[PDB]
């Protein structure tokens, strides 16, 4: 079966890159405006500053994760002012100018769609660095290079190259060749246009990978200061009460046990934010490579960079993630036809180099294995290596020369 | 979280002993929001905006091509860990030692231990 | 140094000695005191047993990554963008390193870069001539046929090009009259 | 295995079965105890869920 028609379609891929950045306090969570208190925890100290080390490694380890996700090129890159690219249009990945930042239409639409008092208990919040202005200008000079170049800018200096030879070389790399592009340009163009409205219908009313991660630390939070109301084995969840109505003597036990439990807790807590960062470092280092293998030059993994052939990308920013937007040919229609090994003619068996030999019922002729191309079989198509008994299931079929007419 | 010598607010908190410069260089230790410290020009620590390296604009045209000519050879580096140390620690010689209650005591937390 | 400084804690007794407690005081009124000791010790053990597990899991991840580098850098050519340095990849060269692995990439990247009118394609008598893997560039009048990574001009010929179609289905095409070494060779 | 086996240790006590507890000594007394094996199952839960 050789197919004869295809059409262009759009994948959408979300993967989180980054989380919140949430700092716990020792002194503030377990005691607070006591002498007693203190006192006692001073001899656990040591894994207060084991938890604050601990807090710190993450905070650094998500901004280092960030710094590796969000860089990629060295020189920040513009849009050229002339809008053509060859019948296709580009006008939805661009930053609009009418917005503040640098985001584009589909940025704000994706952003919009993803939704003190915690800091009362200690649980502060500590500022990010990449900004969502960095990530924006980052991903628009992304964007620029891409469609200015396409992948030597990821390698060394940027080459110029206009938008139709990039993606003849971009479909040379899957076996098909240029003339199916600058004879159907147009066709491909609007298929693209379309698959890029449907995109963009149906990202606009989806996000629950970069919500479910902060609806779990929204939820740990909240059991963090829950736990603070229990009694643990006591009467009551108040310092001060119990100090004012029991005795420093018959209440040191009580204290203990609520600075043990509260221990505790924090370090399940801990655990639980390490398992979580452990993970996001898992979808940072994944989305980092997808970005380098995809992206950043065209690569022939397959289902790697969406489902079907992989001929270029448009990175998307994200809140706490990123968007993938790769091109995956498809082929479609396609027919049924007979085909033939070896060509028997005058004993020697004529071999195809990278094409196939079909037959719509009559005649035979020679295509690729992508579109049908009905042409002739000549003496520069094919060539000889042997006889015709040793090769099983050869026809018989006569091979035209097109250097005989010429001498004559 | 403090609301506000050379005290500047930024978006990141407030800054204590530094004044902020027009000149924005690369980050080198970073605070919060897109804000990174050093100690630049007579030299004292100073608050600058961090950059995103050069920004050049790419000749995009219809009809040209930059066909390179001249081919150099770079070699790079990669620093990657394999293994470390491999630590062992006895339980009975952290908890006890040289003892008896204690080793009797232990016996009900040997699965721990295990 | 934590678990070492993790034994003159008192966790709520009178001393962090065992012997000191032994010495002093009579079992019936000091288990509890060594019962909290155990406790707290096996809970700081529990925390650093926990420690290392992630630290070995992270170790097992970063070994493995770097045997994927290894395997697909060192024993093979792979064509992986950004993966065995920066820029196209040709060889490798693994070092020793204690507790890790030194790696030298070898990375061809360009240099020097010119500026060059480019075409799709030529026409001739009515037939577009598509090159097989090169590019048609100019550089005022002629025409030459150059590859993806040097400039090297050629006579734009016959067999380097393969013929489809006509010229009218090409936006932006020029016209140039081919060689075509076959006529004076029957001449 | 080991959490069944966990079932039989005293973490400090006489015994590992709650109603030999509670048919020996009133509940005004035991629940020192009870807390005591509370605590420790609920530490080996932990770990064994880590």
């Amino acid at each position: 079966a050789i197919p004869t028609n295809f059409t262009i379609s759009v994948t959408t891929e979300i993967l989180p890159v980054s989380m919140t950045k949430t700092s716990v306090d020792c002194t503030m969570y377990i005691c607070g405006d006591s002498t007693e208190c203190s006192n006692l925890l001073l001899q656990y100290g040591s894994f207060c500053t084991q938890l604050n080390r601990a807090l710190t490694g993450i905070a650094v380890e998500q901004d280092k994760n960030t710094q590796e996700v969000f860089a990629q090129v060295k020189q920040i890159y513009k849009t050229p002012p002339i809008k053509d690219f060859g019948g296709f249009n580009f006008s939805q990945i661009l930053p609009d100018p009418s917005k503040p930042s640098k985001r584009s239409f589909i940025e704000d639409l994706l952003f919009n769609k993803v939704t003190c008092a915690q800091k009362f208990n200690g649980l502060t919040v500590l500022p990010p660095l990449l900004t969502d202005e960095m990530i924006a200008q980052y991903t628009s000079a992304l964007l620029a290079g891409t469609i200015t170049s396409g992948w030597t800018f990821g390698a060394g200096a940027a080459l110029q190259i206009p938008f139709a030879m990039q993606m003849a070389y971009r479909f040379n790399g899957i076996g098909v060749t240029q003339n199916v592009l600058y004879e159907n340009q147009k066709l491909i163009a609007n298929q693209f246009n379309s698959a890029i409205g449907k995109i963009q219908d149906s990202l606009s009313s989806a996000l629950g990978k970069l919500q479910d991660v902060v609806n779990q630390n929204a939820q740990a939070l909240n059991t963090l200061v829950k736990q603070l109301s229990s009694n643990f084995g006591a009467i009551s969840s108040v310092l001060n009460d119990i100090l004012s109505r029991l005795d420093p003597p018959e209440a040191e036990v009580q204290i203990d046990r609520l600075i043990t439990g509260r221990l505790q807790s924090l370090q399940t807590y801990v655990t639980q934010q390490l398992i979580r960062a452990a993970e996001i470092r898992a979808s940072a280092n994944l989305a980092a490579t997808k970005m380098s293998e995809c992206v950043l030059g065209q690569s022939k993994r397959v289902d790697f960079c969406g489902k079907g052939y992989h001929l270029m990308s448009f990175p998307q920013s994200a809140p706490h993630g990123v968007v993938f937007l790769h091109v995956t040919y498809v082929p479609a229609q396609e027919k049924n036809f007979t085909t033939a090994p070896a060509i028997c003619h005058d004993g020697k068996a004529h071999f195809p180099r990278e094409g196939v030999f079909v037959s719509n019922g009559t005649h035979w002729f020679v295509t690729q294995r992508n579109f049908y191309e009905p042409q002739i079989i000549t003496t520069d198509n094919t060539f000889v290596s042997g006889n015709c008994d040793v090769v099983i299931g050869i026809v018989n079929n006569t091979v035209y020369d097109p250097l005989q007419p010429e001498l004559d | 979280d403090v609301n506000c010598s050379n005290v500047f607010q930024t978006r990141a908190g407030c800054l204590i002993g530094a004044e902020h410069v027009n000149n924005s260089y690369e980050c080198d230790i970073p605070i919060g929001a897109g804000i990174c410290a050093s100690y630049q020009t007579s030299q004292s620590i100073i608050a600058y905006t961090m950059s995103l390296g050069a920004e050049n604009s790419v000749a995009y045209s219809n009809n040209s091509i930059a066909i390179p000519t001249n081919f150099t050879i770079s070699v790079t580096t990669e620093i990657l860990p394999v293994s470390m140390t491999k630590t062992s620690v006895d339980c009975t010689m952290y908890i006890c030692g040289d003892s008896t209650e204690c080793s009797n005591l232990l016996l009900q937390y040997g699965s721990f231990c295990t």
